[PDB]
């Protein structure tokens, strides 16, 4: 080096702008197999022997060690996409590592960056006013068949896929039954509300919609009964243990006499506390708490059940659902301690039901609202944790379509169809940018290309098919229908994609492209790397 | 909420505690039900002063050797559709004033319908799965201050953008200092 | 630039620069401190005091 | 200078991985197929402690082996959700795994896609089902003799079959006195109620399911008595002794009188506690906790019998065939949880030990086992012999349904997926006959363990199944010919057959999506 004592190392010019895409190059080529509905899974094998099975984009590349800082933002990429839509993880990293390297076979000729930046904004700002034009609206359509095959297609290249006909209708029945009531405004469909359990078993097929709530608790005493018709469900956040006295409050006693007396009220506090809530005819008692073994004989010869240390995100949907109301003390607008009748919940059968040894506590028919819950059958534990991430994915897609009413077709039709719209807008800007936008619609095309390669297909004329196809449809007003086509890879022939029933959120789209081209101008504008020496 | 008024405070709603070393002594069984009993008369006590004045949101500031809200007070205050705001540092205590026009309040004897800040509306927002945040907008006494969000995509991103409008600010400065 | 512990930001102040690297000649350990005080009272130009100031000193 | 990507992960795939995943789960069949049939041998493990396991148990071998290979561990988890789920069938799950699983390669081989054969393998599993409740022949409960014979053929394979005159009796009527209807209609049979127990010595015939409860305890005081003929127990979980509390208590005494006055008082405590117990007129206490010398002496005047520090789960079973309750505070205190359901209490010596039997009971809902023969290491395999026979029993109250055994049934669902295969049409047919052939290998084994020309009685067996009723013709699995079941008289339940085509197709399905294995990245 010479000059420039900094304690490190330094690359400059076309070093450090080449070796920053082949680390994006190299992450996207991880992903580039688990692509479509032909694409395989992955396994993960740690350092201990935890094996992970997966082929989604948000678990295989957070569970890997990245050191490049080219490389990391790629990876923290993905993650936002998980949070902000839920679907399309694998899908958008591709995008984005090869925008990257189209634009290097630009800068290493005499193009100043620059001029690819203000380019690349222009492209993704006309790309997504295109899409609105390329809209359905799923109202028009059946509503009932708009969301069965909405949901069906993120079934697809998962373990679940052939079984899609039969979770696709639990999916729905479970958004459904959920739907919150705004200020009538909007509806609202909260997601991460229903309750997902795994329990190895019986076939794929044997997994259950429970309509209520699910419980991964046992009861507490074996006297207890566990079968209770008619119900009251009464919510607490205290523990039922032998009152003590607080850090600042001690005990001096002066009289050997008045010992007794004292001993005796530390059990007597907690058992009048009990006897003010069964009274007014409390069935099942939950507690956050713990209970003590003395506090459990009292729900013995009352004939009612108590289930301790119950999670506080658990007894929230439980208390919502049924009308109660989680109070964490007894007190009132007065100095004395009561329990009213009117903040009790109502269920219709609450039955202690045996799975696969384990147990585990049902609540059905809530009166007050209405709750599901799914509990999932597999052959192990490596594949029922498989099938919860795959059922994620998919309670995210049916929860956009309801609150976004628009999908677009999906099986690479809007790729294909995007990188015509863009190649003859180009030609009207007859400037340097005219070079930035060509790259950004031949950047597009990757996606059919990974699809009929994964399918052991011809990936040449199949997407000379599609683009010979779509040139026919903005073109010649009297065809423009054929914009619907896409790709269909159990066959190898371009399908009618609106027909057959492959739909996607327009938000998974939109969204992937502004994350895309953000990513990609980040990159790109980095000239020089000093690395530190660790201390 | 709507048409809230906003109240800060500096003291704790919690059992009495005194800056002696100070402890209470049982030698009866019917001095154990009253220590309960006359407890919880006092968190009460505390919370009927705040709600006659016609509070709807409330500030409390961080406190670190006693606690600063116990169980039973915020269990009082859910029942009088109150907002409770706890872990207020004490360095943006002045820009927290300088905003809304809040008197500080640190002692419950000085909590009167004065010492507080209007308001036109209140209410905590909802990200995309990023985290919730609070805005209170339409103050009735606005101040001199204001505020950015910096939004982004990566955490180099959002740090680069800050820098950037970080220097739109430093030119304003030195056109106001020497008008050439 | 990334920090020996494993840190990584891209800037592009001219004052941020400086601030990172770790320096060990005395003569541009002086540098660093003359563009913070144009980062103080300017707040703007922190990367043109730079070149001046490197500038003159060669034509010396 | 040494930069790095993906700091030394190893990385491998391609049709590599595939062909390596197929012969790992191989290899574990390959260790296992010896031990199926009546005329299975014997192996012994070390385990890293220094006992020895010698078992017939399919889940008892696998799960004592360490393997490397993650396609390896999926094949041992396999087998314990076979067992946690039906108890019986940890063997030809595992066998049939390895045969469904090898007859895959031969199509990957041929420029196949493995999406292809995934849903051949589905489509073919809904067949399965639908021809195996065709075959099925339901049981009647209430039928003795019947019932012992499904026992008799699940336990002719273990080392109990030179006394299967035994295990029978032993294993039906702990099921019968287990199921029980508390509240509504939730019928149960929980196996934690039935305690065995193992004892070194004696000989294997004098094993014996008690009407009640035995415990290892003795009397706390040598002056109580040890035989009563009807007691009336009280249970009790609190301890019977002065204790202190909770909530910083602390004494200050400046008279002459306070200190024995002081300890006066906790002599009139336990007086207190003892007379509202003798006020019911128990004739034994049994505590979860200790006693104290005091609370001896005052029970001894009564003729009250006490144990000290008796379990949890041991005093729960009691509970379960007394009939009583667990009481904490002695002050709650009623007369219907005071126990007149037994009939016998003594106190014996057996080999220098004394045990406690509460016999002789009314309507008892939980027993114990009571197993004697030569060693640990005998009386351990019996144990895990006679959890395989009352999982069998219990499976049929739950489902009574019952199928051919021995091999009838493999060849059943064989015919019926080949006449139906030949309907179709397509790149779907030929692993759909595959499916079908490769069922074939659980007859097969049993022509190999006992010593037979297995290229002559398969084709024999094949070519009967031909005609219209010949479903019930299996092996005979001791001499090697062809016989009928309705007369040979191998029956087993359905939940079985269920459990072990269900497991075996998606082992198979999971294993057939992998391509790439990414080896080593620290959590
Ligand atoms: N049945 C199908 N036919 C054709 N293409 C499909 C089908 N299902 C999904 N796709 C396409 O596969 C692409 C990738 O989806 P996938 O591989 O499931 O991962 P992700 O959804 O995370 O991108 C999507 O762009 C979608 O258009
Ligand atoms: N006497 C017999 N003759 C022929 N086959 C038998 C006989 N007894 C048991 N079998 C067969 O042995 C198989 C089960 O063998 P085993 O290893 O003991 O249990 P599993 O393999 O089900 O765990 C069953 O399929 C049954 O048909
Ligand atoms: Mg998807
Ligand atoms: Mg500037
Ligand atoms: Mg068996």
């Amino acid at each position: 080096e010479g000059p420039l004592s900094v304690f490190g190392d330094r690359s400059t010019g076309e070093t450090i702008r080449s070796q920053n895409v082949m680390a994006a190059a190299s992450i996207a080529n991880i992903v580039k197999s688990s692509l479509g509905p032909v694409g395989l899974d992955k396994m993960l094998v740690d350092d201990i022997g935890d094996v992970t099975i997966t082929n989604d984009g948000a678990t295989i590349l957070k569970l890997l060690e990245v050191e490049h800082p080219a490389a990391k933002v790629l990876c923290e990429l993905a993650d936002l996409q998980d949070k902000e839509v839920g679907d399309g993880t694998t899908s958008v990293v591709i995008i984005a590592a090869e925008l990257l390297k189209n634009a290097d076979e630009l800068v290493k000729q005499k193009i100043h960056p620059t001029s690819v930046i203000s380019g690349y904004r222009l492209a993704c700002k006309e790309a997504v006013r295109y899409i609105n034009e390329n809209l359905i609206v799923n109202t028009d359509e059946l509503g009932r068949d708009c969301l069965i095959n909405a949901a069906k297609t993120s079934m697809s290249s998962k373990i679940i896929g052939i079984n899609g006909d039969f979770f696709a209708n639990m999916v729905v029945d479970a958004v459904l039954a959920i739907k919150y009531t705004d200020i009538r405004g909007q509806p609202r469909y909260p997601v991460n509300s229903v309750n997902i359990l795994k329990a190895h078993g019986r076939s794929q097929m044997e997994s259950m919609l429970i309509s209520g709530y699910a419980l991964n608790c046992v009861v507490g005493s074996q006297g207890m009964p566990k079968r209770i018709v008619n119900a009251k469900i009464a919510c607490l956040d205290f523990s039922l243990q032998k009152t003590k006295m607080k850090l600042g409050v001690q005990v001096v006693i002066t009289d050997p006499e008045k010992l007794d007396q004292i001993r005796q009220r530390e059990s007597d506090i907690t058992k009048e506390r009990i006897q003010k809530i069964l009274a007014t005819g409390a069935n099942v008692i939950l507690t956050t708490g713990g209970i003590d073994d003395m506090c459990l004989k009292y729900f013995v010869e009352a004939g009612a059940m108590a289930v301790r240390r119950v999670l506080k995100r658990d007894l929230k949907r439980i208390a919502k659902a049924s009308g109660a109301t989680i109070l964490s003390t007894l007190a009132n607008l007065e100095g004395e301690e009561t329990f009213e009748a009117a903040m009790l919940g109502q269920a219709e059968e609450v039955v202690q039901e045996r799975i696969c040894d384990d147990e585990l506590i049902l609540i059905k028919n809530t009166k007050a609202r209405t709750s599901a819950s799914i509990i999932l059958r597999g052959a192990n534990d490596f594949m029922c944790d498989e099938m919860e991430r795959s059922l994620h994915d998919a309670l995210c897609v049916v929860k956009r379509v309801l609150e976004s009413k628009s999908v677009v077709p999906g099986g690479g039709a809007v790729e294909a169809a995007l990188s015509i719209y863009l190649e003859n807008y180009a030609t009207s800007m007859g400037s340097r940018e005219q070079l930035a936008i060509a790259e950004f619609a031949r950047s597009l095309l990757v996606i059919p290309n990974t699809l009929a390669v994964n399918a052991a297909q011809d990936s040449t004329d199949l997407v000379a098919k599609l683009r010979a196809f779509h040139n026919e449809a903005q073109v010649n007003p009297e065809r423009k229908n054929l914009k619907w086509i896409g790709l269909d890879l159990s066959n190898g022939k371009p399908r009618d994609n609106k027909q057959a029933g492959v739909f996607e959120p327009t938000i998974v789209k939109v969204k992937s492209l502004k994350f895309a081209t953000e990513a990609a101008i980040t990159i790109l504008r980095i000239d020089d790397l000093i690395k530190l020496h660790p201390e | 909420v709507e048409k809230a008024k906003i109240g800060l405070i500096q003291f704790c709603l919690s059992a009495p505690k005194t800056d002696m070393d100070n402890q209470i002594v049982v030698s009866d069984y019917a001095q154990m039900d009253r220590v309960l009993r006359e407890e919880r008369a006092y968190i009460l006590n505390l919370v009927k002063q705040i709600k006659k004045t016609g509070c709807n949101v409330l500030l409390i500031q961080k406190s670190i050797l006693r606690d600063a809200l116990s169980d039973l007070a915020l269990h009082f205050l859910n029942k009088m559709k109150i907002m409770v705001i706890k872990d207020i540092e004490r360095e943006d205590i002045e820009f927290i004033c300088k905003t809304i026009g809040t008197k500080p309040v640190a002692h419950i004897d000085q909590f009167t319908a004065d010492m507080l800040g209007s308001a036109e509306l209140a209410e905590e927002v909802n990200l995309n799965g990023s985290g919730k945040l609070l805005k209170i907008t339409g103050c009735a006494s606005p101040g001199k201050t204001v505020t950015i969000v910096v939004r982004g995509s990566n955490k180099l991103v959002i740090e680069e953008a800050e820098r950037s409008i970080h220097d739109a600010l430093c030119v304003i400065r030195c056109l106001v200092k020497k008008r050439a | 630039i990334q920090d020996g512990k494993g840190d990584v930001t891209i800037t592009n102040d001219g004052a941020t620069i400086l601030k990172q690297m770790q320096v060990l000649h005395p003569a541009a350990r002086m540098l660093v401190e003359l563009s913070k005080a144009q980062d103080i009272e300017a707040g703007d130009g922190t990367t043109s005091v730079v070149i001046i100031a490197g500038s003159l000193l060669d034509s010396c | 200078p040494v930069l790095v990507l993906s700091q030394n992960t190893k990385r491998e795939s391609g049709r590599k991985v595939q062909s390596g995943n197929i012969n790992a789960a191989k290899t574990i069949a390959d260790i296992i197929r010896t031990c199926l049939g009546p005329k299975s041998m014997m192996k012994m493990l070390l385990d890293p402690m220094g006992g020895i396991v010698m078992t017939n148990d399919g889940n008892a071998i696998l799960r004592e082996i360490q393997v490397q290979h993650p396609a390896a561990k999926s094949m041992i988890e396999i087998s314990r959700t076979q067992d946690e789920e039906v108890g019986d069938g940890t063997t030809s799950v595992i066998i049939l795994a390895g045969e469904m699983l090898s007859v895959a390669e031969h199509f990957l081989e041929q420029q196949m896609h493995p999406t292809v054969v995934i849903s051949a393998y589905r489509k073919a599993l809904d067949d399965m089902i639908s021809t195996l409740k065709k075959i099925s022949i339901p049981v009647d409960i209430s039928d003795s003799d019947m019932m012992l014979n499904i026992i008799n053929s699940s336990i002719t394979t273990k080392a109990i079959s030179r006394w299967s005159s035994l295990a029978c009796n032993i294993a039906l009527d702990a099921v019968k006195m287990v199921q029980f209807e508390e509240n509504g209609r939730k019928e149960i049979d929980i196996k934690k109620y039935a305690r065995v127990e193992k004892i070194p010595g004696g000989i294997i015939e004098d094993s014996c399911v008690l009407r009640g409860v035995m415990i290892n305890k003795d009397v706390t005081h040598p002056r109580m008595r040890r035989y009563i003929k009807n007691p009336r127990i009280v249970l009790l979980d609190s301890s019977l002794e002065y204790k202190k509390g909770e909530s910083q208590t602390d004494i200050e005494i400046t008279r002459e009188e306070d200190f024995t006055r002081i300890l006066q008082m906790e002599e009139e405590y336990i007086q207190q506690l003892c007379e509202d117990i003798i006020q019911l007129k128990p004739d034994v206490v049994i505590t979860e906790k200790g006693i104290s010398d005091l609370a001896q002496h005052y029970l001894m005047r009564a003729n009250i019998t006490a144990i000290r520090r008796v379990r949890k789960t041991d005093n729960n079973r009691i509970a379960r065939a007394c009939g009583a309750r667990i009481v904490s505070r002695p002050e709650e205190l009623r007369e219907d949880d005071v126990g007149t359901g037994a009939g016998l209490l003594e106190i014996k010596k057996i080999g220098d030990e004394y045990f406690t039997f509460i016999t002789d009971c009314k309507d008892p809902k939980a027993c114990t086992i009571l197993l004697r023969g030569a060693s640990k290491e005998i009386l351990s395999e019996v144990e895990r012999n006679l959890q395989d026979a009352m999982q069998v029993c219990r499976n049929v109250l739950l489902d009574p349904q019952l199928v051919p055994g021995g091999g009838a049934s493999e060849m059943a669902v064989a015919h019926a997926l080949t006449e139906k295969s030949k309907a179709m049409t397509g790149v779907e047919q030929w692993p759909y006959r595959a499916v079908a052939q490769a069922l074939e290998v659980i007859p097969r084994t049993l022509i190999q363990n006992c010593g037979a020309s297995t290229i002559r009685l398969l084709t024999s067996l094949r070519a009967k199944h031909t005609q219209e009723n010949c479903e019930t013709w299996g092996v005979n699995g001791e001499t090697g010919t062809l016989v009928d079941m309705k007369e040979l008289g191998i029956w087993e339940p359905l939940a079985v057959k269920l459990q072990t085509y269900k497991t075996a197709v998606e082992t198979a399905v999971l294993l057939l999506r992998i391509d790439d294995i990414v080896s080593g990245h620290k959590k």
